[PDB]
């Protein structure tokens, strides 16, 4: 993926996560936990769903056309009828092949981007209280109980409240 | 003292392989099929007015082959010709058969309007044992086999004006005797001639005598032609022998009618898209059932499967 | 002590709606139209040499229908046939009209060169009341109606070599009398015959006698045929009745010449692309005007509007 | 957008910035201001312009072709003539639909990539003398006057000059 | 005290120019060519069975033009017609020549099976000085020019059954005398006739008399027609004059056989793709050699060079 | 490129680099050196090679088709035969033009992304021991000899061993 999050600096996925696409996992004084990020997950899902709908609800009508199977040999005219249909068929087959190729490649990069967005959204929240360990995990340099972590996930985390405590641990 | 918060994404037990720009094989958590590849095997009797030829080709129905009289004036969104259909009337031959089958199929109707004959001097309703109509010798319902009357075949010259507001489809023919004796015996003149014209067109056909393989006992044949008379124009048939007269005309409409060759059973259901393999759902963008299709249908493509990714890349865990 | 510097991007009031891969409806600051959807309603008199058929069809112009003699030796990058064009000469038929109208159109020239054929034994320059060249009777300027002379009509046999370095397009025809009396009266022989051949093509037509609807008073029809004689070859016309002789040939050229059916006025302007609805600009990739085009033209598409985004996404402030 | 800048971690755009696609707004001892980044803006425009020029300076000449409207009914031959044109038309309409769809998506992500590039460019200039507040703003921890702010925008800023002052304010 | 570590990417002295979505000209470190622009100038001898017509067109080989006798019963995956091929037999003309050339080319076999035809009452093996077979007057090998015998020409009526499981391609024709004297002199009847029919079709053709340009000394000409007889059908040939009789049939088959017009030498190599300009590599997606191809071949496109980037962007180095 | 690494925040390229597409160059107490990052380089090469193969190993067979050159003028039927081949040809020429366009645009961003990934992979490794100077170079605030640099390049760098020494230099 272009963003190197998924199948990148984040070793692997979580099969235990079944209620979300992206989420957090901690290990604080109170033990360890796991919660899915609805906001993030929905954003990916909403985009991929639109992507899908631009390709499914659509087909055109064609009634009276040209024959495409023949019981007798005829020559010139028939050759043209077959060439035309065959030419048509390859052009569309090409289009289909290229559509999924492009779409999929973009779908993989998008999901990867959304993961990275969450990581960045988190890093910025934590400010100077945490450090990126390089594996998708942040080392919060201050006692952070379940409540403290929850505020992070729900985005209400107040970095000042812990800055001092944190700065001391970081630079001592 | 310190805490650890890890960000991640999910993965699934068994993912789905998909193709991208940098991989012909890569696994994602979820995907959906874009190629409709299966059929129920039946043709839904509707949105589309469907008509089963059963044993009649659209042409034989048009001409009026006896066992096809049940189709008289039938209409259709989609005519379905069966592979076991057969012809059992008088041996015929149509130059540009394909074109006629096409323009009629497209018209989607067999509405026939009998018009005032005007055959003075000849014997009408000629028939053949090759076209048995019950116990008797019959002929195409929509055609009039003319023969000599009292040792003479007049120099026919009939006119039929098109005073309506729609185009008329006249379909006539000319008969090819098997021998000279037959020729003179049936039409007196040793050489027949049929000329059907309008102010816009004119086609003159000459009979041709000779022996041809027996078909239901007949060595002779009938070559069939057609003429479209536009509103304001008029039809003129001039012949001194061998003419197989029209009995009227077929109304010509434009629409979404068409024809298809298929042995698929016509069940009771609802399917927008019809193929010779049966009906198929049109929720996918592409289909691999058949290139022949009628209605709202996915485009046909060679590929039997195309997966559209619908989830992130699936990364397991050791 | 501190300072605070924020980074940002702009936005605009009335943004623009565009379509993407993940949105069929999303707003951007600016976009440009890619589908030329409009007209001027008129065809520009330039760059392409345009020729208004007016009341004359390219065919009649070629044959030489009296009111079409102004078109003699005319050229055109684009010939323009009008909907009210009419034929004011002798009833004619052309098996394969579409192909003749076509090859002639593509040659884009009506240059006719009169050849010295020598019709010994017949009466020439024949005419009709249905060919009033001026008040008197007449005929297609490029054709020579041949008739008996001194109670006879020779087995005509005239040769005309192609000693030039180019291809000649000869257009001749055969006459179909209304009755036998007419046939024997005009051509003596009871049955006519026309054979035109080169060392490469041979075509022989047989007159066919009958009554056909009156057109400008004539039941008879003339069927028209053409013959291309290549360099180093030679033309041979053999007939003992019913031949409508050639008077020479048409020079055949290759280029970008063509024909179009329209009613669009021809103004004085400059438009590279021409359509039946009039000329239209070619600065956009696509167009929704008419699929019929001539010149450097945007591909026709069903979509009537396609916006190419030319700015970032538009995220207003409230 | 893949980069999550526009319509992302930057809450909304400025209708006031009428001199560019990108810029800065600042609040310092001397006041509050707003410049537009030329270098950045010009780079977005040059790319979208080349992107546009590829799509509109191209048409193909076609003179004598086949007919496409018929006055009478004919059959086999005419059917083929229509199928051909109809077929051709659907395929270009598809090409057109796809063209913009693809193009527009890359166009929205490019403008996002350009915004982000200016941000990382800016962050790297400030070094340790400032922090990313997460709303698209850097809280510069020293007294950065209109001259100091100009040195940052035209890219001349020397992190060494205000380093000490900043660290004092940051880790206190 | 401190260390300095820098990250970077490579670059090349002279890079490669490519086209993107935002640069019709940008430079990369390495690219590969997507369009095959060059041909070897020669046609490989073989994944495909190649047959060089040499001085014979496929037709003349089919008819049996004396010098085309070597191609007797020959087969081919791809027949190669040369620009300098010529005809040295009797002057002929084939209505729908293209279709015959096409169906035989597609069949890819000239296996002529001779049947036992029953021509009672006439003189067989007709010939001319226009088709010398050594010093003597000859005719096409698979044809039988019939003429009068003992002062009469029988109303021929011959039947020939297809009691095989495959289709038979019968190729016959009718002769066009140069004058009436010749007509009666050769066939006795003033007017000839050929009728070749099956239970599925018929083609009743009438001779045409008149003078045509001397070809190899002959005013007259032979028109040529064909007939397919399906397993379970029988061929009936009924003619009282001017028939050019079949001598048997060609066995029809389906495959990948075809025909190409090219002057390109035939060499001993191995190449899947064949163009009139020679054989070419099929490792590239596209090609700009010739739109005419055969075998596993690149889609022809108008562009002569198409670069696919295979390296990052090239940025110099000071 | 969308990532602004190559032909962006990394001024130039290294023509001296012959063993890889990406790499490191240092200066330390022991002197300067240069090494290519195999992991990084191979990742780009592997992707681009797959991208290429999706487009080269593929062509379909067509034998008997329609005529495409004519020696005589015919009219209607020939017009159609030409229109058909011409229509076919333009559609494919367009596909070829768009494929490389798309492919090439995506190939340039991918190579750029892979360069950015390596930078991020390095930044995260160094943690609080170095600072991004803004030109693709990191200023490591502690004596780092050849071995120390090598551990970074092979990804075994232990940030704790130098954290104190570094923190002192950084904030003094
Ligand atoms: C030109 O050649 C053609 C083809 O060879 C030829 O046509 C043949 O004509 C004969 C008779 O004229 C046909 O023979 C009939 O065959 C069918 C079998 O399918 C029988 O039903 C017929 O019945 C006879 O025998 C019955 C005994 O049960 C009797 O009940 C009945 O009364 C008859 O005696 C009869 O045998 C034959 O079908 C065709 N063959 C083809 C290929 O069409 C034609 O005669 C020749 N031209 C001329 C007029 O000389
Ligand atoms: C076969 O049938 C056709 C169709 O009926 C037939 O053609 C018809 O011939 C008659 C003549 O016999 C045509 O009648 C003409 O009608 C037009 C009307 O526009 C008039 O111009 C003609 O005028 C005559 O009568 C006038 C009366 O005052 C005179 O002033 C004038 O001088 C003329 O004498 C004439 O009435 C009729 O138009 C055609 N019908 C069509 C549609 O073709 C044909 O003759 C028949 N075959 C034969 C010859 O037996
Ligand atoms: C209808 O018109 C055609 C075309 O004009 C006409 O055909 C011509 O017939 C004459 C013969 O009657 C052909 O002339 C021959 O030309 C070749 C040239 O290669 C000569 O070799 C032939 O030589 C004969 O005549 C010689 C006298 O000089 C003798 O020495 C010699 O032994 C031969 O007998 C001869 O000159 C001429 O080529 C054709 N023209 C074409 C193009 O066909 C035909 O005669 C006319 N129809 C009728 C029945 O009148
Ligand atoms: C209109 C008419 O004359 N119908 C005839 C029919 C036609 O003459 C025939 O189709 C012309 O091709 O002929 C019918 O007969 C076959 C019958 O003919 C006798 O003459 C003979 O003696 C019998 O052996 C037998 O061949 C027919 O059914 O086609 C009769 C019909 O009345
Ligand atoms: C089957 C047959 O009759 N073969 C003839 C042949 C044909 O009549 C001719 O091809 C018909 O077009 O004619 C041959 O000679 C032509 C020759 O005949 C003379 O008698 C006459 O004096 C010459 O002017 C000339 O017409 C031929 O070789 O073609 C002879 C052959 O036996
Ligand atoms: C549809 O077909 C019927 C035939 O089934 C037509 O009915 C005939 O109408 C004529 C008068 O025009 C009567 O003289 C016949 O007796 C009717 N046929 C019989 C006996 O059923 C009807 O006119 C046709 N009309 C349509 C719907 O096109
Ligand atoms: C759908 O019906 C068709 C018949 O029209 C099936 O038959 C295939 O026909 C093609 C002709 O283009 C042949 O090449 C194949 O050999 C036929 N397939 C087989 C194995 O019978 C076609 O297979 C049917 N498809 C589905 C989805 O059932
Ligand atoms: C965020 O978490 C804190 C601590 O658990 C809680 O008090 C606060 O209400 C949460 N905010 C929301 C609305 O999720
Ligand atoms: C895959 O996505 C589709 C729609 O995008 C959804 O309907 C389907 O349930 C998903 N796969 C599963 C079974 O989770
Ligand atoms: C910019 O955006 C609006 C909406 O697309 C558009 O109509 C306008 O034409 C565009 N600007 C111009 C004139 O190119
Ligand atoms: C028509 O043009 C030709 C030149 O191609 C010329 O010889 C002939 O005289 C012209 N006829 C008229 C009517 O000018
Ligand atoms: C253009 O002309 C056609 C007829 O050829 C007409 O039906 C159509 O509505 C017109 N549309 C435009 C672009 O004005
Ligand atoms: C940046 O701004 C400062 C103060 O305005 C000025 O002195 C300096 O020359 C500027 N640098 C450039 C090249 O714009
Ligand atoms: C590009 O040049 C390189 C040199 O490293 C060569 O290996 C490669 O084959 C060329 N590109 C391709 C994929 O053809
Ligand atoms: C091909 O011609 C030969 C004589 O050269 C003949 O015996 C053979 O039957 C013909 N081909 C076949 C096997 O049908
Ligand atoms: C990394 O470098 C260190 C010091 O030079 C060395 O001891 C270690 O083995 C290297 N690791 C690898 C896998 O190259």
């Amino acid at each position: 993926g272009l963003f190197g999050a998924i199948a990148g600096f984040i070793e692997n996925g979580w099969e235990g996560m079944i209620d979300g696409w992206y989420g957090f996992r901690h290990q604080n004084s109170e033990g360890t936990g796991q919660a899915a990020d609805l906001k993030s997950t929905q954003a990916a899902i909403d985009q991929i769903n639109r992507k899908l709908n631009r390709v499914i609800e659509k087909t055109n009508e064609k009634f009276h056309q040209i024959e495409k199977e023949f019981s007798e040999v005829e020559g010139r005219i028939q050759d043209l009828e077959k060439y035309v249909e065959d030419t048509k068929i390859d052009l569309w087959s090409y289009n289909a092949e290229l559509l999924v190729a492009l779409e999929n490649q973009h779908t993989i990069d998008l999901a990867d981007s959304e993961m990275n967005k969450l990581f960045e959204k988190t890093r910025r929240q934590l400010r100077e209280n945490a450090e990126d360990m390089g594996n998708g995990c942040f080392k919060i340099y201050h006692k952070c109980d379940n409540a403290c972590i929850e505020s992070i996930r729900n985005g209400t985390y107040d970095h000042d409240i812990y800055r001092d405590e944190a700065l001391n641990n970081r630079f001592q | 003292s310190t805490a650890t918060l890890c960000l991640g994404h999910h993965a699934v037990p068994n993912g789905t392989i998909v193709k991208t720009i940098t991989d012909d094989q890569i696994e994602v958590t979820n995907a959906t099929e874009l190629v409709q590849s299966s059929s129920t095997g039946k043709i839904c009797n509707n949105p589309h007015r469907i008509l089963d030829g059963r044993a009649c080709t659209l042409i034989d129905a048009l001409l009026g082959d006896p066992h096809c009289d049940v189709f008289q004036n039938e209409t259709w969104d989609l005519f379905v010709e069966r592979s076991n259909a057969f012809s059992n009337c008088y041996p015929y031959d149509i130059p540009d058969y394909a074109s006629l089958r096409s323009l009629v199929a497209s018209s989607g109707t067999l509405e026939f309007i009998t018009e005032g004959f005007t055959w003075t001097g000849v014997t009408q309703n000629g028939g053949s044992s090759a076209c048995k109509r019950g116990p008797a010798n019959g002929f195409f319902s929509r055609l009039n086999w003319l023969t000599k009357s009292e040792s003479a075949y007049p120099v026919l010259n009939v006119t039929m004006p098109n005073n309506d507001n729609f185009d008329k489809l006249y379909i006539w023919g000319v008969h090819h005797p098997s021998t000279n004796q037959e020729q003179t015996n049936l039409y007196v003149q040793a050489s027949g001639r049929v000329t059907v014209s309008t102010r816009r067109s004119q086609q003159t056909i000459i009979p041709n005598i000779g022996s041809r393989p027996w078909v239901r006992g007949q060595p002779g044949r009938i070559s069939i032609y057609w003429t479209i008379v536009k509103p304001g124009d008029v039809l003129v048939i001039n012949s001194n022998g061998n003419l197989i007269a029209p009995r009227g005309y077929f109304k010509m409409r434009t629409g979404k009618s068409s024809i298809m060759r298929s042995d698929a059973p016509i069940d009771t259901c609802i399917s927008e898209c019809i193929t010779p393999n049966g009906s198929i759902p049109n929720d996918k963008p592409f289909q691999n059932v058949n290139k022949i299709t009628y209605g709202a249908c996915p485009k046909y493509v060679k590929q039997n499967t195309l997966k559209l990714a619908t989830g992130m890349r699936n990364v397991p865990e050791k």
